C-alpha cells in the first residue's frame, strides 16, 4: 500500500508480483487478490502519521546511537544494518535524563500505535502437538 | 537554566544555589552593584564545582574563593591583563 | 478428591534443612518451562537460562513463553506445583523488593540484585513480582542507561548514568545494575539499542515521502499539519528495490522491540496481609 | 479580577470559588455595505473568544 | 482405576455435607452455630472490602457506583477511593447545571482533597487512576466500609437481587443505531489540548465491538478535533512532550435489553444515569491510542 | 513583666471504675441462631460467624 | 526575622511538599515526637489565653 504512492504503474505490479509471496517455515503461500482501496488507505494514514511522530520524537541520542557505534564495532549485524543507512573525538551536546525519559515515554506510545496496525489478536496459545500436526491442544483467549 | 538540568548527585544543595542566583537582579544603585555581583558569583563557582566535583571549601566563618573553573591557563592570564588594564 | 497439580522430584539428595527452607515457599511464582505432569528440579526456575553474555532482555523474552505456576504442597521425595487458570483467584508471596497495595496490577520481571536452596551446582532463582508503573519505569531507565554506553568517558555521562540507576518507588529505594559491563554491552542490549535507533533513523528519512504524497488528499486537516512539523524538523537540520528493503527493514526492527514495547499484567491484587509478605489477587493471563 | 490565587485552605473549607466574568460578552456594532450604500447602526451581537 | 471410576460422574458440590458438618457428625456433637447452609458458598463472583472516609461516600449508598483508586502523590494516605460522579466534577463533557449539582453534594473536606490532589501533579489524569470495579453494600460510619465486585455480577447475600450499573447521563456514550445483541462497555479517557492546560473529557461507551483496532478506529473518527489538538500543541508548544490523545479500558458486559434510564436520589437531589440492569464486571487495563 | 496576662487550660484524664444498675426485665433482648458466612482464598478460607 | 524568631523559641523550620500539605491539612498527622524519656504521664499541654 505505502509503496504504490507515486511510483509508476508498472514497477507497482512487479513490486506487488514480489511481495505477495511468502515462505515460511519451509512452505510457500502466496496473498489472494491484494487490492488497494480505502481499507487499506485508512492504515496507510495511521502508518505516516506515527512515522511522523517517531521521527519528531526521538532524541538525538537515539539518532546518533547508530552512527556513533560504526565507529568502533565491526560485525555482520551492523554491516547489514548500514547498508540501508543514507550515507554522511566528541561529547553529548546535552545531557538531560528527565527530557530523556519523558520523550522516551512517549516514543513507546506511538511505536505501539504503529505496532497495532500489523499486529493481530492472539486467540489460541498452544502446549501440545499431535506428532502428524494435524491437531494440537490450546489455550483459548480474546 | 542550564544548572537546573545537570544530573547533580545531591539536589537539594544544588537547589538551593540555583534559587539565590534566579533570585539576583540589580536595584539601579549604583553602590549595590558589586555585593550583588559577589553573591551570585560564588553560587555560580560553587554550582561548577559541583559539576566537576572538585573539592570545595567547608571550615566554618568561610567561603569559596573566586576563581576561572579548569579554564585554559594562557587565557586565565589574558582575562587577568585585561583587568588590570580596566583598573 | 485432589486438584489437578504437576509433581516435581528433586534429582539430590535433600536434608532436612532443605526442605524445611522449601516449605517457607509454599506460595511463590515458579516460572516453568513447558506444561508437563512431571518434571525434574533442574526445570525449575531461571537458574537453567543464565548465561554469561546474556543479560536481562533475552531472560525478559523468556519468561514471556514460560508457563508460570504456584507451589502448592511440600512433601519427602516431590513438590507438589499448582498451574493458575485465568479468572480465579491465588495467594501469591511478595518475593519482590517493592510493597503491594490493593487494587495493585503486578506483572513478572527477571531478577535484577537471601540465597534459596543451593544444590550442588543449581539454585532457585524466582522472578520478581512488580507493580507495573514500576517495571514501565526500569525498563525505560535500562534502556536508556544501555543507550550512554558509548559516551561514558565524560563526568557528565556518568553522572546521569548514576542518577539513572538510583530508583525510588513507594517507602522503597534500590539501585538497578548498569548494563554495561568491562565497558562493553551485552548483545542482546546492543541489539535492542540498535534497534531503536534505526527505527527512528529509518522512519526519520522515509516519512516525508509518503506524507507530502498522501497529505493533498487528506479530509482530515492533520496529515498536512505532519508534513509541516516534519518540515520544521528538516530546517532545524533511489531504486524502488531500495525503497522496499528500507520499508522492509523498517517494519523487521520495529518487531524486534515489541519485547521491550509492551507488558502484560498477570495479577490484579485485592487483599493485603499487615504480613505484606503474601497477598490473594485474581490472575489474568 | 487582580485578587490573589487561592491557598490550600480556602480551597478545602468554607465558600464556593468566586465565579469569574462570563466568556460571552455583548457588544455593538455598525455595519457599513459598499455595493448598494447601506449602513445598520447600533446592531446588537454576542462575542466569544 | 477401573471402568466404575472413570463412569462415576462427578458429586454433586450440593449433596455432599460441608466440613463443619462432617466434623460434627463424625464426633456427634452439637453446636450453637447453624451450620447445615453455608451463605456465600456458591457466589462465582470476586469481591473485596475497601475503607472511606464519610466524606466521599455519596451517591455510592446506593449499589451500583463504579469504584476508581486514586494517587494523591503522598505517603500518609497514599490511595484514595473515588466514584466515577466525584471525576463528574473534572470532566469538561458534564454539563454546567449537572456540575453545579454534584458540586454542591460533595461539599466535604475529604472530596475537595481528592480534587485538589488530582488538578495538583503535572501527569495526566489516567496515570493517577486505577479502577477497581463495581460497589454492592455499605455500612455508614465515621469510616465507611464498602465491598466491591472484580469479576462477576451484582447481587445480594440470596441472590434474590440483582444490581445494575449506573453512570450518569452526560457521561454515557453510544455509536450505533440498532445495538448488537451483547454489549460489552468501555471507560473513555480523551484530553483536549487547548491553551493553558488539558481539559479532560470523560465517557463510558456502550458498544458491540469486541476487537481492538476497529475499536479504536471508531474512536479516532469520533474525536478527530482532539487528535488535531494534540498535533496542535506538538507543533506550537516544543518541550512539552505529551503523551496520548486517549485513553480506552475495557470493564464489563450486558445485554442490550438490559440498558435503560433512571434517575437517583439523595439529600433530595436528583441525578439522571443511565443503567445497566443485569451488568457483569470484567475489568481490563488502560490501553492508549492516537 | 509585659503588659498583659495570660491565663492557661489544660485537662487531666482519669481512669476510674464505672458502676452500674438496672432494674430486672429494664429490656428484652431478641435473637436468632448464629449464621455461617464463608469467604474463600487459595491457601485458607475464613468463616464468618 | 523568621530565623531570629524560630531560633530564640526552639523550633525547627517547617519543609513540606503540597500534597503533604493538603493530607495534613484534611487528616491530619501525629508531627511531634516522643520523649527520650516519661517517668509522669501524657504532656497536658496549656493553652495560653
Amino acid at each position: 500500500g505505502l509503496f504504490s504512492l507515486d511510483r509508476s504503474y508498472e514497477e507497482v505490479k512487479a513490486a506487488v508480483q514480489q511481495l505477495q509471496t511468502i515462505t515460511f517455515r519451509d512452505a510457500t503461500f502466496t496473498i489472494p487478490d491484494p487490492v488497494i482501496d480505502q481499507h487499506l488507505l485508512i492504515d496507510m494514514k495511521t502508518a505516516c502519521l506515527s512515522m511522523s511522530m517517531v521521527a519528531n520524537l526521538a532524541s538525538e541520542l537515539t539518532m546518533t546511537y547508530v552512527r556513533k557505534l560504526a565507529l568502533e564495532d565491526s560485525s555482520m549485524l551492523l554491516v547489514k544494518c548500514q547498508e540501508l543507512l543514507m550515507r554522511l573525538p566528541a561529547r553529548p551536546q546535552h545531557v538531560s535524563p528527565d527530557d530523556e525519559i519523558a520523550r522516551l515515554s512517549a516514543l513507546f506510545v506511538m511505536l505501539r500505535q504503529l505496532d497495532d496496525l500489523i499486529r493481530e489478536q492472539v486467540v489460541f496459545t498452544v502446549c501440545d502437538v499431535s506428532p502428524d500436526n494435524k491437531s494440537a491442544t490450546c489455550i483459548f483467549k480474546g | 537554566r542550564r544548572g537546573y538540568t545537570y544530573p547533580f548527585g545531591d539536589r537539594g544543595k544544588a537547589r538551593d544555589h540555583l534559587a539565590v542566583l534566579d533570585r539576583t537582579e540589580f536595584d539601579t544603585d549604583v553602590r549595590h552593584d558589586a555585593e550583588i555581583v559577589e553573591r551570585a558569583l560564588v553560587s555560580a563557582v560553587i554550582l561548577a564545582k559541583m559539576s566537576v566535583r572538585e573539592t570545595l571549601v567547608t571550615a566554618i566563618g568561610q567561603t569559596e574563593p573566586i576563581a576561572f573553573v579548569h579554564l585554559k591557563d594562557t587565557e586565565v592570564q589574558r582575562i587577568e591583563e585585561n583587568l588590570e588594564g580596566v583598573r | 478428591a485432589m486438584e489437578a497439580n504437576i509433581f516435581c522430584t528433586f534429582d539430590h539428595k535433600l536434608s532436612i534443612a532443605d526442605v524445611g527452607k522449601l516449605t517457607k515457599l509454599v506460595a511463590a511464582v515458579v516460572p516453568i518451562p513447558q506444561r508437563l505432569h512431571l518434571i525434574k528440579h533442574y526445570q525449575l526456575g531461571l537458574h537453567q537460562f543464565v548465561d554469561h553474555t546474556r543479560g536481562y532482555v533475552r531472560l525478559r523474552g523468556l519468561l514471556r513463553n514460560m508457563t508460570l505456576t504456584l507451589m502448592r504442597r511440600v512433601e519427602g521425595n516431590q513438590i507438589l506445583l499448582h498451574v493458575p487458570t485465568h479468572g480465579l483467584l491465588y495467594t501469591v508471596l511478595n518475593t519482590g523488593p517493592v510493597t503491594w497495595e490493593k487494587g495493585d496490577a503486578l506483572c513478572v520481571l527477571p531478577p535484577l540484585f537471601e540465597n534459596l536452596l543451593t544444590l550442588g551446582q543449581w539454585e532457585l532463582v524466582l522472578p520478581w513480582i512488580v507493580p507495573m508503573p514500576l517495571a514501565l519505569e526500569i525498563n525505560q531507565r535500562l534502556l536508556i542507561m544501555g543507550l550512554f554506553s558509548l559516551d561514558r568517558s565524560y563526568e557528565e555521562v556518568k553522572a546521569a548514568v548514576q542518577q539513572l540507576q538510583t530508583i525510588t518507588f513507594r517507602d522503597a529505594t534500590f539501585t538497578i545494575p548498569d548494563p554495561v559491563i568491562d565497558q562493553h554491552l551485552l548483545i542482546d542490549m546492543k541489539t535492542a539499542c540498535l534497534s531503536m535507533s534505526m527505527v527512528a533513523n529509518l522512519a526519520s528519512e522515509l516519512t516525508m515521502t509518503y506524507v507530502r504524497k498522501l497529505a493533498l488528499e487528506d479530509s482530515s486537516m492533520l496529515l498536512v499539519k505532519c508534513q509541516e512539523l516534519l518540515m520544521r524538523l528538516d530546517r532545524e537540520r533511489v531504486s524502488p528495490d531500495d525503497e522496499i528493503a528500507r520499508l522492509s527493514a523498517l517494519f523487521v526492527m520495529l518487531r524486534q522491540l515489541d519485547d521491550l514495547i509492551r507488558e502484560q499484567v498477570v495479577f490484579t491484587v485485592c487483599d493485603v496481609s499487615p504480613d505484606n509478605k503474601s497477598a490473594t489477587c485474581i490472575f489474568k493471563g | 479580577r487582580e485578587r490573589s490565587a487561592p491557598k490550600p485552605q480556602e480551597l478545602l473549607f468554607g465558600p464556593r470559588n468566586e465565579s469569574g466574568p462570563p466568556a460571552e460578552q455583548t457588544w455593538y456594532a455598525d455595519v457599513v455595505r459598499c455595493v448598494r450604500a447601506q449602513v445598520d447602526l447600533g446592531v446588537e451581537v454576542r462575542a466569544a473568544r | 482405576m477401573d471402568a466404575r471410576a472413570v463412569a462415576k460422574r462427578p458429586r454433586d458440590p450440593a449433596d455432599e455435607d460441608n466440613e463443619l458438618v462432617t466434623a460434627l457428625k463424625a464426633k456427634r456433637e452439637v453446636n450453637t452455630i447453624s451450620v447445615r447452609y453455608l451463605y456465600h458458598a456458591d457466589h462465582q463472583a470476586l469481591t473485596a472490602r475497601f475503607f472511606v472516609p464519610e466524606g466521599l461516600v455519596e451517591f455510592e449508598a446506593q449499589p451500583g457506583a463504579l469504584l476508581i483508586r486514586m494517587e494523591t502523590g503522598c505517603d500518609s494516605p497514599r490511595h484514595l477511593y473515588i466514584s466515577l460522579y466525584l471525576l463528574g466534577i473534572r470532566a469538561s463533557n458534564v454539563s454546567a447545571s449537572t456540575r453545579c449539582l454534584l458540586e454542591s453534594v460533595y461539599t466535604a473536606s475529604a472530596a475537595r482533597a481528592a480534587l485538589q490532589w488530582l488538578d495538583l501533579g503535572p501527569h495526566l489524569l489516567h496515570r493517577r487512576l486505577e479502577t477497581l470495579g463495581c460497589v454492592k453494600t455499605v455500612s455508614l460510619g465515621i469510616t465507611s466500609l464498602l465491598t466491591c465486585v472484580m469479576r462477576g455480577y451484582l447481587y445480594n447475600t440470596l441472590k434474590t437481587e440483582v444490581f445494575a450499573l449506573m453512570i450518569p447521563k452526560d457521561m454515557y456514550l453510544t455509536w450505533e443505531e440498532t445495538r448488537g445483541r451483547l454489549q460489552y462497555v468501555y471507560l473513555i479517557i480523551v484530553y483536549d489540548y487547548d491553551g493553558p492546560e488539558t481539559r479532560p473529557g470523560i465517557y463510558v461507551l456502550t458498544s458491540s465491538i469486541a476487537h481492538w483496532q476497529t475499536l479504536v478506529d471508531v474512536a479516532r473518527g469520533k474525536f478527530a478535533r482532539e487528535r488535531c489538538s494534540f498535533v496542535n500543541r506538538r507543533i506550537t508548544r516544543p518541550r512539552q512532550i505529551p503523551l496520548c490523545t486517549g485513553v480506552i479500558q475495557k470493564l464489563g458486559w450486558c445485554l442490550a435489553d438490559d440498558i435503560h434510564t433512571s434517575f437517583l436520589v439523595h439529600k433530595e437531589l436528583k441525578l439522571s444515569v443511565v443503567r445497566l440492569d443485569n451488568f457483569s464486571v470484567e475489568l481490563g487495563d488502560f490501553r492508549e491510542f492516537v | 513583666h509585659p503588659g498583659f496576662a495570660l491565663t492557661a487550660v489544660r485537662t487531666d484524664t482519669f481512669e476510674v471504675d464505672m458502676l452500674l444498675y438496672s432494674g430486672k426485665s429494664c429490656t428484652s433482648v431478641i435473637i436468632n441462631n448464629p449464621i455461617v458466612t464463608k469467604e474463600e482464598r487459595d491457601i485458607s478460607t475464613t468463616y464468618h460467624v | 526575622v523568621d530565623r531570629w524568631i524560630r531560633h530564640a523559641a526552639g523550633v525547627e523550620r517547617p519543609q513540606l511538599l503540597d500534597t503533604e500539605t493538603i493530607s495534613m491539612l484534611t487528616f491530619g498527622s501525629m508531627s511531634e515526637r516522643n520523649a527520650a524519656a516519661t517517668v509522669h504521664g501524657q504532656k497536658a499541654a496549656c493553652e495560653l489565653i
